[PDB]
């Protein structure tokens, strides 16, 4: 068998035992320490796809421990341990999502971890740390992107995804001011994916249309940097996102002079990526980029 | 030993397209 799976299994089961003892006994700071160790054990024990159900339960119970340690740390008033616990909760959540896909109680646990990170990101802005702001926004968007796919019907998911989109857009602006562009590209990816799912599942309002515009101009500038770094692979996916967001805005809200400008820029981006994908040989992406390019032209050119 | 802190998760799948 896999001796490391077994050791990680009994080691994580140990930490949960000690944590349930420290909670019963009354010491809180060790319960936060044990939460740190439970999260690292959980996220690593599911770092690749596993079939054993016992592995995914310990991960969920570890997440439950992180959330319990998060609500005690908020009452004691330590902001920095609250931010780290919020980071751990979302990271563990999204790794449980990646491995097990969809079970029943991960929806409510990931929703609780999403609200926790949105609070920490607001609190991280109050402290002024840009590194933690980006990572928390990355997690919020990654988690929100999944929840709206599998749930979608819940009313609270809309607001949390909108707050996550608004959050990653701010984090993508400070990442532009730091200098690192690879982090900007990944934040733009999340901005488009979330913006597209929000318009997909819930339609439009005044705020969704404004946020989607910002996510669209964000991925356009990100794909402009991806062309400078000479990376064909991330370029074609960014062009997909640009067209997708532009398509969801036009087909639901319509277009003004601002939207047609961004749509045209995204359209010339897709035609360049459709050329690069046919060179590299991506049959599925080649025919989806043609679908986008045609659908966007038909909508733009209806007043013509 | 003790495993490292949880890394950032992989990116979510691509979103669907309008009808």
């Amino acid at each position: 068998m896999d001796e490391e799976r077994e050791k990680l299994k009994e080691k994580l089961k140990e930490v949960l035992r000690r944590a349930k003892e420290a909670k019963k006994k009354g010491d809180k700071e060790k319960l936060i320490e044990l939460a740190y160790e439970a999260a690292a054990l959980a996220a690593w024990i599911i770092h690749k796809d596993s079939n054993d159900d016992e592995i995914v339960e310990l991960a969920k119970e570890a997440l439950k421990l992180v959330l319990e340690a998060a609500k005690e740390a908020k009452k004691n008033g330590d902001k920095e341990k609250l931010i780290k616990l919020a980071y751990l909760a979302a990271a563990v959540a999204a790794w449980i999502i990646h491995t097990d896909g969809d079970d029943d109680e991960i929806v409510e646990l990931a929703k609780e971890a999403l609200k926790l990170v949105l609070e920490a990101a607001k609190e991280a802005k109050k402290n002024g740390d840009k590194e933690k702001l980006i990572k928390l926004a990355y997690l919020a968007a990654a988690v929100a992107a999944w929840i709206i796919t599998t749930d979608g019907d819940d009313d609270e998911i809309v607001e949390l995804a909108k707050e996550a989109l608004k959050l990653v857009l701010e984090a993508a602006k400070e990442a532009k001011k730091n200098g690192d562009k690879e982090k900007l590209i990944k934040l733009a990816y999340l901005a488009a994916a979330v913006a597209a799912w929000i318009i997909h599942t819930d339609g439009d309002d005044d705020e969704i249309v404004e946020l989607a515009k910002e996510a669209l101009k964000l991925v356009l500038e990100a794909a402009k940097e991806a062309k400078k770094n000479g990376d064909k692979e991330k370029l074609i996916k960014l062009a997909y996102l640009a067209a997708a967001v532009a398509a969801w805005i036009i087909t639901t809200d319509g277009d003004d002079e601002e939207i047609v400008e961004l749509a045209k820029e995204a359209l010339k981006l897709v035609k360049e990526a459709a050329e690069e994908a046919e060179k590299q040989g991506d049959e599925e992406l080649r025919e989806k980029l043609r679908y986008l390019s045609e659908a966007v032209r038909e909508w733009i050119e209806r007043n013509d | 030993p003790l495993p490292p802190l949880p890394p950032l998760p992989p990116l979510p799948p691509l979103p669907p397209l309008p009808p």
